[PDB]
């Protein structure tokens, strides 16, 4: 057809981008609720920019003060106590929103080719996350703010020769002080909106192939229009969230925290337990379960060296659980296994707990050692399994 | 004749609007 | 208001026609510039009002091959006192509809309306075959839409088939295609056209027919716009020469398709016109690929033959394409693609059947009075009347009566059917066969079986 | 009108000026209508002969090419210009005539510029 | 010095086109006196006379109309009977199309020849027609041969044999038109339209019934067919041409004798198996062939609203349209503009379909398999406009199409004979031309809104399409643009 005339504004230049990639985009028809969960991130960045946006107006990040300006904002400025338990509750949501995610990445084979810059894209975004979340949970200057900074500041002298100099550059001086709160500032701002464009190359990546779907299999006969089945399905999760958040934010504000931290950072005094957030859990447990210093960092590093090497693993050409039996039930031990990483990270380091810890990262890295030799033997079931 | 009707309609509804955003009714 | 089932109040209801009308008389005046201009009025509230010039693709030879068909595209375009974008407007202003058909010996352009609008439809007609300003765009636009026209023929065997035995059955200007070849079109353009138009539409060779309308203001609204037309002097049509032929395009693949055609006297020579009428009718037929109405043909010879006797044929019928002064009689044939020469034999073998003389008296009366009632009938239409009398008056300048014609239809004999398709096919014979030809036979074999 | 180079002397010099600036060039008065400018200029254009539309992008290739350079044309060549012989002018005019009638008569426009 | 302006070949070119412009500029006004491009109103009640319709009803109920045209050489004659596929059961559909095949197959006197041979034998033609609602056969015949053809029609209508081995042969045929039901996909799409627009009513049956119909059918059924719904209140003779009423109308009275006189009656027939709608829609997927063609329709109104005038004036303004009409981007309609200046389109086509107790309003086009996107957007954009902004330039241009339409189809007798039936079947009168034209000029922009508004506004679609339609949009995108948000 030839356009001289103007149809549909939506296919105007001004709407086309737009248009294409959010309205009429081909979405699988099976998609289930398990796919809502990157638009429920999306909005839970986009929640934590905006009240965190708000709360740089009245938070000071010194330390004779900074302590004072969360208390400030809490009793003096009108609403101050939901902008707060907003932004810090909304780390947990955030952090909550994206483990279900790639949960349901792992279940559904969804890091396969060919979507493995998809999957590479959004190891590089949990980092970032990881990195936005601590660095923002130091601003308050609290005991665990403190005490948290110290170590992951030190973890980088596990490296023998410069590993000194490096913590020392990190700090800005021979200890954890006011330039590594205003240095963690800025890069709190800053983070932020390199995690807003990591999500858009993350979203175009996963739109060059489309979604995967529950069954796993070739969906290009089956596709609808972004706009508006699945735009009202997400509205439905939005809402199911925002009652799951509010329930948080204005029953039990403090419950996904320490109250260690609503006492001023003492840098005489280390508190009898000292702990970070529940969504670094697993990782504090991977790291105290190596009893060696290079070791634990070493394993940290090769946690997310796993996850990045997970898509280009020869497998087997079957992507979901839902027809993999032995991958599915791997998946399950997995996530029971990640559970009680978190768990005992809360728990002091002392018997039983060591043991456990240990047995626990062996599990977890067992299933990464697994799954490519579970695709090496699966590539001969359809000749086994004869009709 | 229809433009001015729909133009009533849409200013009834930015008062209406406006009204509830800001509620001005300590001051009116 | 009220429902369609009760009578509207208040409306006032013209008085009714009588039961008997005395029929209006044709009258035919003649401009000094040679433009003849005929009406008749009628009772009905609808005015047919036409143009026919008596140009055509026998026209076109050398130089303005496929200019008749563009012409025919061109109709009621941009003016050079009106824009075509106007044109359209003042037709569906009044409710009026435009048609113009191309022939090789002949062109009308017709406009149809209430008898209230005569004015207008008139002037409009007149300002678009007189002054066509023949812009470059829009030629261009009609010469793409020419090409679909033109390649879209292959759908149409009997259309396709007609035309080529036009083209394999005569040498001179008859011979000349009704549809360019592409290669031909890439030289037509606006100056061609324009050429081509001046030089043949003339007034004397153009008829003004208005079926419907009182003559004093036809003749006052179109006088004034034609009598600026100067005087041409009545040139000759160019002779053709009926010869054999064949057209042979293999295809390949399935669903055969032939014709067969003799000639036959024009319309010039008006007591053997008929004898090839009623010869048609005669052989009769149908298109075989539908069914639906008896009495439309399915008892005639080739009929209760063909597709009563043999089966597997998709169609089988006979045609007739007659000029001035020759014509085309001819019976056309599907079949299947090896069936074919037994197809031909079949059809051969029925035009020798009533070349001999075996075909009974009941035959003879059924194909007269499928003839008489066939011319009437289609006189019902006043679009027909309209295009008759132009047709008519451009060829003998009277419009004889109908009664002649019926009169020599009831004069045939079976002496004279007998003659008249013995003369036919004494003659050389056209062929046309399209498709799968490999085992359609040869020409010199068909020609052997008459 | 104030604009009539015969009537008017300051109009005689801006006639002298713009017609000194496109002969350096060897462009044409028309030849600065730019199609994307309006769809009225682009239907005018669409509708011209090929040899012309051929010869204006000729020379605005021509022109192109001796701006880049941060050339002239030579003096020769200069001599030959014909910078306000029109090409484009009338055609425009009649597009723009057909236009309004459209609109005068409620028909939907043959053609729209797209909402960017 | 420069060239002149007519060496350079492109500069000659320059000024030809120039010159040709320069001859545009210039009108010559006698040719511009009479036509207009602006839409008027016309009165013109003296040109609409016409030849009495005489109607006259016999003691039985039968009802016996003639237009009389004693000029005429020819006459066309017919029975229309207010029966149809609607009418019969579930069991029993097909049993119409089935008649109309078995009806020229031969009475007690006429064996299948004799009746050919008879009716060939005068150059008459037979037709025979079937419908949802309406039934009819009727002969085109010289003006001498109206006796013989109205003895013809009540011999087939009262006394057909059907013989079992006619039957058993139409069977068959019948069954291969079954298995044959391609090439017209216009029928086919407008089929699928009934079926589901009209679900579980007698209205979305077609006329041609299931196989296992045909299969079952028997002598008996056809004669229950013909007792049941072929009574004398149920059908009108209609003659037009060259026939006077008075030996018409003592002909019927000598030949229609043995009618069945059934009691049942159309209006209580509508009443007890009613026609609804039912905002549905049926893709039927096939990526072979080369265009794709969907229909789009609303519930339209019945013959007897006085709202079909209306609809009438609607379906002439979205008007019809295909590649081979020269003028398609200069018409008054809107959409059909649309269509024809951005070439997205084979055929475009607005439908008003009516019948007893409803109707059907859409649209029918024909496109390629990419331009359905925008084809759709165009038709909704335009239908739903009819709502919202009516322009009375428009409405004034439609209402002359319409009467002009209407008056310059009514040409032959064949036309005005099926004009009488249907109208005396439909509206149990023939509307004379002028209270049309009436009822048609009362219809202003106002009212067009009105109607649009009662039947396009927010209102629930049916949709059938064939081909590849897989970029046609969905049922709720069709459903949106029913009515506009900026309003
Ligand atoms: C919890 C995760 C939270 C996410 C909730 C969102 C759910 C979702 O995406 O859709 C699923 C679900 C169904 O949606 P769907 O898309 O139609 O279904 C997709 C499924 O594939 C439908 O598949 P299905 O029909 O097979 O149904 C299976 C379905 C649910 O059905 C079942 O699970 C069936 C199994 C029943 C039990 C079987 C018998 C047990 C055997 C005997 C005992 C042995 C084990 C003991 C277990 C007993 C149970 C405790 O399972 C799931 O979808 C997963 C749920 C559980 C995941 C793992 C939970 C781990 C958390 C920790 C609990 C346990 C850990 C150990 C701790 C020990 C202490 C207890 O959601 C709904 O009901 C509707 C969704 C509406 C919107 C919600 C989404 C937005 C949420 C807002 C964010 C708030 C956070
Ligand atoms: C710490 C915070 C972080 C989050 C923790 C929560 C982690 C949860 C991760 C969930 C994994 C996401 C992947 C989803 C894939 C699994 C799924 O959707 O359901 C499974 C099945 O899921 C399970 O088996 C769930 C196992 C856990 C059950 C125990 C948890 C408690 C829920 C039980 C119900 C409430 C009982 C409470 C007591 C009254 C079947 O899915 P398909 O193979 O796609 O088949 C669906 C289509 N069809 C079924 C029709 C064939
Ligand atoms: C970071 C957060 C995580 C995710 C959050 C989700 C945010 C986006 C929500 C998901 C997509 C919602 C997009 C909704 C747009 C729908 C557009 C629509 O329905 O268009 C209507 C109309 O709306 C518009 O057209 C508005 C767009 C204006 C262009 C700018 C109807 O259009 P039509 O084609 O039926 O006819 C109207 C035609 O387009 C106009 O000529
Ligand atoms: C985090 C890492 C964990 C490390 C674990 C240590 C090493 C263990 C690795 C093996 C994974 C443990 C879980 C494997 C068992 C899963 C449960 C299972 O598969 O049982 C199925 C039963 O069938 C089986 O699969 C048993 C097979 C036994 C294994 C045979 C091995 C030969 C096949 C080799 C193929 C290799 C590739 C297979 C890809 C799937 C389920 O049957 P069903 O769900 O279809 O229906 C029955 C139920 O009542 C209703 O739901
Ligand atoms: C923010 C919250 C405000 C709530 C109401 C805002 C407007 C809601 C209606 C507007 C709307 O959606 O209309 C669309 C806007 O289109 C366009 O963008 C072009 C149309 C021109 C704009 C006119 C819209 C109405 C003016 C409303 C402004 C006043 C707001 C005061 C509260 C076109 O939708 P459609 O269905 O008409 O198109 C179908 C044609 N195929
Ligand atoms: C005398 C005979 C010599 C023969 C040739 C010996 C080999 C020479 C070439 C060796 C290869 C290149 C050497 C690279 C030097 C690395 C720095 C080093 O060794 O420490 C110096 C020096 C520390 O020396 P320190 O005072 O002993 O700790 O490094 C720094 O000052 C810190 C910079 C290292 C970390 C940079 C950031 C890394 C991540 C970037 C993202
Ligand atoms: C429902 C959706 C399920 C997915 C998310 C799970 C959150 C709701 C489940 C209830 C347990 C959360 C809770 O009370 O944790 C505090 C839980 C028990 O309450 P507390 O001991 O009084 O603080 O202790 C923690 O602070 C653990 C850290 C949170 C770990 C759960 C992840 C969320
Ligand atoms: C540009 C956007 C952001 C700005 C300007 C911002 C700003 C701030 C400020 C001023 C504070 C100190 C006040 C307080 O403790 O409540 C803070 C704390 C925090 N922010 Fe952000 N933030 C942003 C985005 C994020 C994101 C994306 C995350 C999660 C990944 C995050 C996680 C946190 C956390 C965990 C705290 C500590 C909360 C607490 O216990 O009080 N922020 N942020
Ligand atoms: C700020 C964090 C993130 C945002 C905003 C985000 C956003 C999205 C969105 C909108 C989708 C498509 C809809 C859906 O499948 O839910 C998606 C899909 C996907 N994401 Fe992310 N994501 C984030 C983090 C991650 C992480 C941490 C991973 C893995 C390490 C990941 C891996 C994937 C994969 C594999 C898919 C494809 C899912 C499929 O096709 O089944 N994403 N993401
Ligand atoms: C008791 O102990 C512990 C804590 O305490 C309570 C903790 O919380 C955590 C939680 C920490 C985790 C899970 C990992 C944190 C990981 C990273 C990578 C943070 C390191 C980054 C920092 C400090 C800022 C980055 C600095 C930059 C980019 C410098 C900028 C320079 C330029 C732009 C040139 C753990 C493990 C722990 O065991
Ligand atoms: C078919 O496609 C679609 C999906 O299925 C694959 C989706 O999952 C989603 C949801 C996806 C998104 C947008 C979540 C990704 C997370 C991001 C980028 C969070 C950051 C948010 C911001 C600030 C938006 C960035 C974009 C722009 C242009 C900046 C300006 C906008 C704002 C200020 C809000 C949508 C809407 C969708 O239709
Ligand atoms: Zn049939």
């Amino acid at each position: 057809t030839i356009r001289n005339q103007r149809f549909s504004l939506l296919k105007q230049p001004i709407s086309s981008t737009l248009n294409q990639h959010l309205v009429d985009y081909p979405t699988p028809s099976n998609l289930s609720y398990w796919w809502g969960f990157g638009s429920l991130a999306g909005i839970c960045l986009v929640i934590q920019i905006v009240t965190g946006v708000f709360l740089a107006m009245h938070y000071t990040p010194h330390v004779d003060l900074a302590f004072n300006s969360v208390e400030h904002i809490m009793r003096d400025v009108e609403g101050g106590w939901l902008l707060r338990y907003m932004h810090a509750n909304g780390a947990s949501m955030f952090f909550i929103v994206v483990y279900l995610h790639i949960f349901r990445g792992l279940y559904y084979a969804s890091y396969s080719s060919p979507r493995e810059f998809v999957w590479c894209l959004g190891v590089v975004i949990f980092l970032l996350m990881i990195v936005t979340a601590f660095i923002g949970y130091v601003l308050p200057w609290g005991q665990m703010s403190f005490w948290g900074a110290t170590v992951i500041t030190s973890l980088a002298s596990a490296i023998p020769v410069v590993g000194d100099t490096i913590v020392t550059w990190l700090w800005g001086g021979f200890s954890v002080d006011n330039a590594t709160l205003n240095r963690f500032f800025s890069l709190h701002y800053l983070l932020p909106f390199i995690l807003v464009g990591a999500s858009l190359l993350h979203l175009a990546a996963l739109h060059q192939y489309g979604s995967n779907n529950p069954l796993g299999v070739h969906s290009e006969m089956d596709k609808i229009a972004f706009y508006p089945y699945f735009y009202v399905k997400d509205l439905v999760g939005w809402v199911a969230f925002a009652i799951f958040f509010s329930i948080w934010i204005f029953y039990a504000p403090n419950v996904l925290g320490h109250p260690d931290n609503y006492i001023p950072a003492n840098p005489m005094s280390t508190p009898p337990h000292i702990v970070p957030e529940w969504y670094f859990l697993p990782i504090y447990a991977i790291l105290r379960s190596i009893p060696d210093k290079a070791g634990g960092v070493a394993a940290i590093a090769l946690v997310f060296i796993c996850l990045l090497a997970l898509p280009f693993f020869k497998s087997m050409y079957v992507r979901s659980s839902s027809f993999r039996p032995i991958y599915q039930g791997m998946f399950w031990l997995l996530l029971a296994d990640c559970l009680l990483l978190g768990w005992i990270g809360c728990q002091p380091v002392e018997a039983p707990f060591v043991t456990i810890g240990q047995i626990s990262s062996l599990v977890f890295f067992l299933f990464f050692a697994i799954t490519p030799i579970l695709g090496r033997v699966g590539r001969g079931i359809p000749n086994s399994y004869t009709d | 004749t229809i433009d001015i009707q729909a133009a009533a309609g849409w200013g009834i509804a930015a008062a209406a609007g406006a009204i509830w955003v800001v509620q001005p009714f300590g001051w009116i | 208001l009220t429902s369609l089932d009760m009578p509207l109040q208040g409306v006032s209801l013209p008085p009714p026609l009588a039961d008997k009308v005395e029929p209006s008389k044709l009258q035919i005046t003649t401009l000094p510039n040679g433009l003849k201009i005929a009406s008749e009025t009628t009772p009905n509230p609808a005015a047919s009002i036409g143009l026919y010039v008596d140009c055509g693709s026998i026209y076109e030879a050398p130089y303005f091959h496929g200019a008749t068909h563009l012409l025919e595209r061109m109709a009621f375009k941009s003016t050079l006192n009106r824009t075509h974008f106007r044109l359209v407007r003042e037709i569906e202003a009044i409710g009026g509809n435009t048609s113009a058909s191309a022939s090789r010996e002949q062109m009308s352009y017709t406009i149809d309306a209430l008898k209230t609008y005569v004015p207008e439809m008139v002037e409009v007609l007149i300002d678009s075959v007189r002054n066509p300003a023949f812009l470059d765009w829009e030629v261009n636009e009609e010469l793409r839409k020419m090409k679909v026209e033109i390649a879209e023929l292959a759908k149409n065997p009997m259309g396709f088939l007609l035309e080529a035995i036009h083209s394999a059955g005569y040498s001179g200007p008859l011979a000349s295609p009704l549809y360019a070849p592409e290669s031909a079109l890439d030289r037509l353009n606006g100056e061609l056209l324009e050429e081509f138009m001046t030089e043949n539409f003339t007034a004397a060779r153009m008829v003004l027919a208005a079926s419907g309308v009182e003559h004093e203001e036809l003749l006052k609204v179109a006088e004034p716009l034609t009598s600026d037309l100067p005087n041409v002097p009545p040139q000759l049509a160019p002779k053709s020469q009926y010869v054999g032929g064949d057209f042979r395009q293999h295809t390949g693949g399935e669903a055969t398709h032939f014709a067969v055609a003799f000639e036959v006297p024009g319309w010039n020579n008006e007591k053997e016109a008929v004898t090839a009428t009623v010869l048609q009718m005669l052989m009769g037929g149908g298109g075989s690929f539908s069914a639906g109405g008896p009495g439309k043909g399915m008892h005639s010879w080739l009929y209760r033959r063909v597709l009563n006797e043999y089966q597997e044929v998709q169609s089988c019928t006979a045609f007739t394409s007659i000029f001035n002064d020759t014509g085309l009689f001819g019976i056309y044939g599907c079949s299947s693609p090896q069936f074919a020469a037994k197809a031909i034999e079949l059809a051969a073998k029925e035009l020798k059947d009533v070349a001999g003389g075996k075909v009974n008296q009941a035959h003879l009366d059924r194909a007269k009075a499928a003839t008489k009632s066939a011319v009437l009938m289609n006189l019902e239409s006043r679009m027909i009347a309209a295009e008759d009398i132009g047709r008519q008056i451009l060829t003998y300048g009277e419009r004889k009566p109908v009664d002649q014609f019926l009169k020599s239809v009831d004069q045939l004999t079976l002496k004279d059917i007998a003659d008249f398709t013995s003369k036919v096919i004494s003659k050389p014979l056209t062929m046309g066969s399209f498709g799968d030809v490999l085992a359609v036979p040869s020409y010199d074999t068909i020609s052997s079986k008459f | 009108r104030l604009v009539d180079p015969r009537k008017n002397f300051l109009a005689r010099m801006h006639m002298k000026s713009v017609s000194n600036r496109l002969r350096r060039y060897g462009l044409r008065y028309d030849d600065l209508y730019d199609p994307l400018y309006d769809l009225d200029i682009k239907e005018a254009l669409n509708r011209l002969p090929r040899e012309i539309v051929d010869a204006r992008n000729q020379r605005l290739m021509r022109a192109m090419d001796l701006s880049m350079k941060h050339e002239y044309l030579p003096d020769n060549l200069q001599a030959v210009q014909t910078p306000f012989r029109s090409y484009l002018q009338d055609m425009l005019a009649l597009v723009k005539r057909e236009r309004a009638e459209r609109e005068a008569l409620g028909a939907l426009p043959l053609y729209q510029r797209t909402i960017p | 010095s420069p060239p002149p302006p007519h060496l350079m070949p492109y500069d000659h070119a320059a000024e030809i086109i120039k010159n040709k412009i320069k001859k545009l500029e210039n009108p010559d006004k006698r040719f511009l006196k009479y036509a207009s491009p602006h839409p008027i109103l016309a009165s013109h009640n003296h040109i609409l006379s016409a030849p009495e319709t005489r109607v006259t009803t016999l003691p039985n109920g039968l009802r016996v109309a003639t237009e009389s045209n004693l000029s005429a050489k020819t006459a066309t004659v017919g029975v229309w009977i207010d029966a149809g596929s609607r009418f019969e059961s579930d069991e029993t559909n097909g049993t119409a199309h089935f008649l109309e095949h078995m009806i020229f197959k031969g009475t007690d006197r006429r064996t299948v020849r004799a009746l050919e041979e008879e009716i060939e034998d005068i150059g008459g033609h037979l037709n025979a027609y079937t419908s949802r609602e309406q039934t009819t056969y009727y002969a085109k015949v010289l003006d001498s041969n109206v006796n013989q053809a109205l003895d013809v029609l009540a011999d087939i209508l009262q006394n057909s044999k059907f013989e079992e081995q006619r039957i058993n042969r139409e069977r068959d045929v019948i069954l291969r038109e079954m298995q044959e039901v391609e090439g017209q996909t216009d029928e086919v799409v407008l089929d699928h339209l009934h079926a589901t627009a009209f679900q579980y009513t007698p209205l979305g049956r077609t006329i041609l019934g299931p196989a296992q119909n045909v299969k079952s059918i028997t002598r008996e059924d056809l004669q229950n067919y013909i007792k049941t719904h072929y009574t004398a209140s149920r059908m009108v003779i209609a003659a037009a041409g060259a026939v006077k009423h008075e030996e018409v109308v003592e002909q019927v009275k000598k030949l229609f004798t043995k009618l069945s006189s059934d009691p049942t009656t159309t209006s209580q027939l509508v009443a007890n198996e009613p026609a609804s709608f039912t905002g549905s829609e049926v893709r039927m997927i096939d990526d072979d062939l080369p265009l794709a063609q969907f229909a789009v329709a609303f519930e339209g109104a019945s013959w007897t609203d006085p709202d079909s005038v209306a609809l009438m004036v609607m379906q002439t303004m979205l008007g019809s349209w295909n590649k081979n009409v020269g003028g398609g981007k200069h018409v008054g309609s809107d959409l059909t503009q649309r269509v024809a200046i951005n070439e997205i389109a084979e055929s475009i086509m607005a439908f008003n379909t009516n019948y007893k107790d409803t109707g059907l309003f859409g649209v029918y086009a024909v496109a390629k398999a990419d331009c359905l996107d925008d084809l759709s957007y165009a038709i909704m954009y335009e239908v739903t406009k009819l709502a919202y902004r009516v322009s009375d330039a428009d409405v004034t241009r439609a209402r002359n199409q319409l009467k002009s339409s209407l008056l310059l189809h009514m040409d032959g007798t064949s036309p005005i004979a099926e004009d009488i039936g249907r109208q005396l079947l439909t509206y149990g009168r023939r509307i004379p031309t002028a209270e049309l034209f009436a009822r048609i000029d009362a219809v202003d922009a106002s009212t067009v809104k009105r109607v649009a508004n009662k039947y396009i506004y927010d209102k629930d679609i049916a949709i059938s399409a064939i081909g590849p339609i897989q970029d046609l949009p969905d049922y709720n995108k069709f459903r949106r643009r029913t009515y506009w948000n900026r309003y």
